[PDB]
DNA sequence: GCATGCATGCGCATGCATGCAT
DNA sequence: ATGCATGCATGCGCATGCATGC
């Protein structure tokens, strides 16, 4: 056992004597918190490591008590750093000022939240390995979010007004369900024995945002022959609206039970998210098949792009799709009928909190403003193909069935892989790439040497131009996507001609050709993407020439 | 005022009294200030109009209040519950001061509107509880009327005295002692001698159209009171101004324990129908305040010009090149035909609307036209291929959210009543789904007979359908019927069928390329007013000359279509012609149908199917 | 190319057993 | 001390999706 007063004093002096970062960060944070210019404060346990490390272990063992102690210490320290009144004060601030002008619960007057960030020395755990030994401790978990609930208010402190007196009664809430009061415990009513009845007030009461979310284990950490396990996380305060379904997240929190069996849950404190044509250096050749993927990732200025690759088996189309899925920030990958029907579009499901029905989207909905990858496209069902066509042409999905009447926005770019032409793919897709294989001794020897080098050294063969990591590519793409070039008026007189003659050539080759305004739109989109790659405000001729060359190369694949 | 507020009753009352007399806007134009002298104060004229008519309700714009001052606007937004009665009493005092001897039913009430529009409902916070909020959405469910008690009537068992109690704070305290015989617990409540008010529950579907990445649509619940009940219908797009509420949820009905998490709730105080982009609705068309005399004169002068018809076809969609015939057909559909009544004849309802089918290659702008029509016309619905089921349309069985009321729920087609339904990828639709359309396109009614439910619903809907050839290409060797592959019964119900083909003209390609590249670098209000005035004023009628012309056109059409390979003609087609003629009568603002309208309808029908270029004896089209 | 046989989720009401809040 | 709301099957009615057989 140990007295909490000494540790409270230690926390108070720590919050005031951490200049070793040169600006006094905590002084500024307290000033902003006192002037209502900041509503959240995070404490680093790595910062506490400079002080006595016993506090770190104590916090890791009894996190809630020390969180309350930190909150109390910050509340006591706030008056010292105050300099001025609130510039713009809201309804709650008006109530606080009026109450101070005229005991009150500490959380009622409090208007800030405190959270702990896990130490870097603390190794993250696994959802499967958190058990009774970790109950009440501070843990860090890495996982994937699958379900998120809507934001709703939750009571913190309830305020009651009496029928025959101006006294206000305050009731803290520490349970999922609470019993409202009836009689007035005020001293005036107690003396007079009037027996007045209390009435709840929504304005005086304090509310906080509340959210539910679910997390699952990564497929890498699953043991042999097992199935990933799920955990439930509660979100409150400013941490709300951070996590979204389909994201890989890391959450630091506390493991607590619910009432001799009990059910466990997690309370979140910190949630965090986890030439340039060098896509998949592991694959030899396909030099002209990689710039198209880069342009697809960059996108146009609707400016979406859809790409389909048809090829004989064994040319490794799937690896390119997997690399594209891994590289893109928001991406989804589909293999076939394992995610057909309900896997796409959306479905109606019960709520965890409200107890009513809400709509949860599929792969296409999750991939909104991202890139979707489809493998074995020819094997998909008719309904899925119609939905994909609707997404490609209209960018919205329309659902009208029993209990569902919705229009979902899906602004996603589709990359598809297929085996061996039907007119639908040519008329709908912007770019089709047909990959054919033929035996050549020199090319076979080169490919075999590259494959053997990859298998032996576990790394692609070195060359004059070294490739780049995924983080640098992502940052470069993010920087490139910022700008929006414009097509000059004069170049029209060029581009139109470049179109017309082309169609004339297509009219000469009556065997099998397809041209329309869609080809011109695709050329314009590719030219705009190429101009964006150069950060130029005005599209140049070289971008148009490169786009025309790429389109011709796509067309010349028989 | 209650503790925790800075609102002062007297100051707000004086400020509102001054504002009702001092506010003048010079930027206001006669385009919206109908029947009001702009030089004179506006709200005083509104009060005078109220006195003349007798409507006990006044509409006040929040933007005008903000323009006058910011303190009053902020106080009204923050604390509506205290501000609104002050405004009501100030308005009542001013009205009774200026206009003695007036006769009404109750005191005048004020309804604010056009507050700051929240971009998304999900962006709200508990800080916004009990504040004025404006929403835009579409109604999908409306419940029945619910009575809510306001006063309670009590009667004594022994002496039978009459007493009344008024509700305070939402709770009624029944007396425990009498007033004449002083007997304890001798008072009994009588429900039928009490006073009740109407309450209605409505459901909105939110669509701000600027949703973030991965956000699904939202459903909101609204509660309406008093005269606001039944002011909206399912499928209508409305703006709702009201208050935000939070209500606790009981753990169970018979235990007073409640959950810590509260339930969101919205109270409705104002409805708005007008939109800056969409056409006028049916509610506005039943009023005389829509059009000022100057605009009526301008529209009448414009209608006299001969080219205005074509001008309208030029102004329908400037973002799509040419396609004059398609735009003319869309305009004629928008105008519609005469809605005759055949109840005395026994024939039943007669379809006065036009259904249009467009067939062509996938590389065509038919989808753009469908999207533009859907976005432009109110009460419009959109479906795509197999995404909709036969049960998804019409209605389906669903229980009431509380009890077993067996509440039938409307579908896409029913929500399209008096509107437009667009269908894309009409080929993929199954025969079961087309079975519904078979009845809908002709009878304009839907008959539902399932377990415990037997009913008929109105389905006055006009359909725009899009279709494709077999191989996504128009094969010249195959005939039109072979390429389309649709049953003759289904095709016969379409008034106009537009076949879109590619002639591969160099000038056409150059023009299309120039227009597409230039895309990178008439007034709509005038069009809306003209369409509304034409649709809500004139009922065309046809004469003997039009009769003979229609008979000759019908016999000529039958002779032309007798040949195999082409789409055959049926008597139903004749009716279509009449409808088209009536539409033309609405274009020229003429109450009499002349031979010119019949000739134009015949020309449009002939050009739509490309019969002139089509070989009459082989069914192969070659320009 | 489509209607039907065979699971399966959804929403609901109804009946049998029991465990204790007013 | 007593009557009732709830947990746990089970029938009812329905729609939806996957497979196949003519
Ligand atoms: N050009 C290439 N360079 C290196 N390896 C290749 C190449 N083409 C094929 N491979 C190898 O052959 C295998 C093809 O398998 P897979 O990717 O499933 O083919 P597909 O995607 O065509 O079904 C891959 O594992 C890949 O390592
Ligand atoms: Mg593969
Ligand atoms: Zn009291
Ligand atoms: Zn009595």
């Amino acid at each position: 056992l140990k007295d909490y007063a000494l540790e409270k004093e230690k926390v108070k002096k720590f919050l005031q004597e951490f200049y070793q970062d040169k600006q006094f960060k905590y002084g500024n944070q307290l000033v902003r918190l006192a002037h209502r210019e900041q509503v959240a404060l995070y404490v680093d346990l790595d910062d506490v490591a400079e002080d006595d490390p016993e506090l770190v272990d104590s916090i890791c063992e009894n996190a809630r008590r020390y969180a309350k102690l930190f909150a109390d210490a910050v509340q006591e320290l706030l008056p010292q750093y105050k300099e001025r009144e609130v510039v713009n004060k809201d309804v709650l601030d008006v109530y606080i000022e009026h109450r101070l002008m005229m005991q009150y619960p500490a959380e009622l007057m409090r208007r800030f939240e405190l959270y702990f960030q896990g130490p870097s020395s603390n190794k993250p755990r696994v959802i499967r390995e958190v058990r009774a030994d970790s109950v009440g401790k501070l843990v860090t978990v890495r996982g994937i979010v699958t379900r998120v609930s809507e934001v709703k208010p939750k009571m913190v402190v309830a305020t009651y007004t009496c029928d025959q007196c101006g006294a206000e009664t305050y009731q803290p809430i520490q349970s999922p369900t609470f019993m409202p009061l009836i009689m007035c415990p005020s001293q005036e009513c107690q003396t007079n024995r009037s027996g007045g009845r209390l009435y709840l007030q929504t304005r005086g009461s304090r509310f906080i945002k509340f959210q539910e979310m679910k997390m699952q284990e990564h497929s890498d950490q699953v043991p042999v022959g097992n199935i990933p396990r799920s955990i439930t996380v509660l979100v409150e305060g400013e941490n709300t609206r951070i996590a979204q379904p389909g994201d890989h997240v890391s959450v630091t929190g506390i493991f607590l039970p619910i009432l001799l069996l009990s059910e466990t849950y997690l309370e979140a404190h910190r949630i965090v998210k986890m030439l340039a044509a060098s896509i998949a250096p592991e694959i030899y050749g396909h030099e002209d098949v990689k710039k198209a993927l880069l342009l697809l990732l960059v996108g146009g200025v609707r400016g979406n792009i859809n790409i389909c690759l048809m090829g004989d088996p064994g040319v490794a189309k799937s690896q390119l799709l997997s690399y594209i899925d891994r590289l893109a920030p928001r991406s989804q990958y589909t293999t076939g009928r394992g995610s057909s029907g309900v896997g796409l579009t959306a479905a109606v499901l019960r709520d965890s909190v409200s107890g009513e029905l809400t709509l949860e989207g599929g792969a296409l909905v999750l991939a909104d403003q991202g890139v979707c990858c489809i493998d074995e496209f020819d094997k998909m069902a008719e309904a899925d193909r119609t939905a994909i066509h609707e997404v490609m042409e209209q960018q919205t999905i329309s659902i009208a069935k029993a209990g569902i009447l919705t229009t979902l926005n899906a602004r996603c770019s589709i990359l598809a892989a297929a085996n061996p032409l039907p007119a639908a793919l040519l008329s709908r897709f912007d770019l089709l790439w047909l990959i054919q294989d033929r035996p050549d001794r020199d090319n076979d020897l080169r490919l075999a040497q590259h494959i053997t080098y990859v298998h032996q050294h576990s790394r692609q063969p070195p060359s004059q131009f070294e490739p780049l990591d995924m983080k640098l590519m992502r940052r470069y793409i993010a920087m490139c996507r910022e700008k929006q070039p414009m097509v000059p008026e004069s170049l029209a007189d060029y581009i139109t001609a470049a179109y017309v003659e082309m169609r004339r050539e297509a009219w000469a080759s009556k065997d099998a050709t397809y041209t329309s305004a869609r080809t011109l739109l695709a050329i314009l989109r590719l030219s705009t993407a190429l101009a964006r790659l150069r950060m130029v405000d005005v599209v140049e001729k070289e971008d148009v020439n490169e786009a025309i060359r790429l389109m011709e190369m796509s067309k010349d694949s028989l | 005022v209650i503790w925790g507020t800075d609102v002062n009753v007297a100051a707000c009352k004086e400020n509102f009294q001054r504002f009702l007399q001092r506010f003048i806007d010079p930027l206001a134009k006669e385009e919206e200030n109908v029947g009001i002298d702009i030089t004179e104060p506006l709200y005083m004229q509104r009060l005078g109009e109220i006195n003349v008519i007798g409507e006990p309700f006044l509409n006040v714009n929040c933007e005008h209040i903000k323009s006058f001052d910011k303190n009053l606007y902020r106080q009204l937004i923050s604390y509506p519950q205290e501000v609104i009665p002050t405004f009501d009493m100030a308005v009542n005092e001013i009205f009774f001061d200026r206009y003695p001897d007036s006769i009404l039913e109750h005191q005048i009430q004020v309804r604010p509107f056009n507050a700051l529009k929240t971009k998304n409902m999900r962006n709200l916070n508990p800080e916004d509880i009990d504040q004025l909020i404006t929403i835009s959405g579409m109604v999908i469910r409306t419940s029945q009327l619910i009575p809510e008690m306001q006063e309670a009537f009590f009667q004594c068992q022994v002496c039978a005295h009459t007493t009344r109690v008024e509700m305070d704070r939402g709770r009624i305290a029944e007396p425990s002692v009498c007033g004449r015989c002083h007997t304890t617990h001798s008072m009994a409540l009588i429900h039928n001698r009490s006073l009740f008010s109407d309450k209605q529950m409505i459901k909105l579907q939110e669509s701000p159209e600027d949703m973030p990445a991965g956000q699904t649509p939202h459903t909101v619940i609204l509660f309406a009171h008093n005269d606001l009940v039944d002011k909206v219908q399912p499928g209508d797009r409305v703006n709702v101004t009201g208050i935000y509420r939070a209500v606790p949820i009981r753990v169970n009905p018979r235990v007073s324990n409640v959950k810590s998490v509260y339930k969101t709730h919205i109270d409705v105080i104002h409805y708005r129908k007008t939109d800056a982009k969409r056409l006028h609705g049916l509610d506005e068309e039943a009023e005389q305040k829509l059009f000022s005399e100057k605009r009526v004169e301008l529209l009448k002068e414009l209608s006299r010009k001969p080219d205005i018809y074509e001008r309208l076809a030029s102004a329908l969609a400037p973002s799509i090149y040419e396609h004059e015939d398609i735009k003319k057909g869309i305009l004629l559909q928008l105008f519609g035909g005469t809605r005759k009544d055949f109840s005395h004849t026994g024939r039943g309802k007669f379809r006065a609307e036009i259904n249009i089918l467009l067939c062509g290659d996938p590389g065509t702008s038919k989808s753009q036209l469908l999207q533009y029509v859907y976005n432009l016309v109110p009460r419009g619905q959109y479906t795509s291929g197999k995404g909709s089921s036969a049960v998804g349309l019409t209605a389906y069985v669903m229980k009431d959210p509380e009890t077993r009321q067996l509440v039938l729920q409307t579908g896409a087609l029913v929500l399209s009543d008096n509107g437009i339904c667009c269908i894309d990828e009409f080929d993929k639709m199954n025969e079961s789904t087309r079975s519904v359309l078979h009845e809908v396109m002709e009878q304009q009614t839907l008959s539902i007979a399932k377990a415990g439910i037997i009913c008929q619903l109105n389905a006055r809907t006009s359909v725009l359908a899009a279709a494709n050839p077999i191989e996504s290409q128009w094969n010249p060797k195959k005939t039109t019927i072979e390429n389309i592959q649709l049953p003759h019964t289904l095709l016969s119900r379409f008034d106009l069928i537009f076949l879109m083909l590619d002639p591969q003209d160099e000038a056409y390609d150059r023009r299309l390329a120039h227009h597409l590249v230039a895309l990178y670098y008439l007034d709509m209000a005038v069009l809306k007013d003209y369409i509304a005035y034409a649709h809500s004023t004139i009922m065309p009628r046809l004469s003997e000359e039009a009769s003979q012309a229609l008979i000759e056109a019908y016999v000529d059409m039958r002779k032309i279509g007798s040949s195999r390979g082409m789409v055959s003609a049926y008597p139903r087609q004749l009716e279509s012609l009449i409808r088209l003629a009536e539409a033309h009568a609405k274009v020229r603002l003429s109450n009499k149908v002349e031979a010119i309208d019949v000739e134009e309808a015949k020309r449009l029908h002939r050009e739509a199917l490309k019969q002139s270029a089509t070989d009459p004896r082989t069914g192969i089209v070659d320009i």
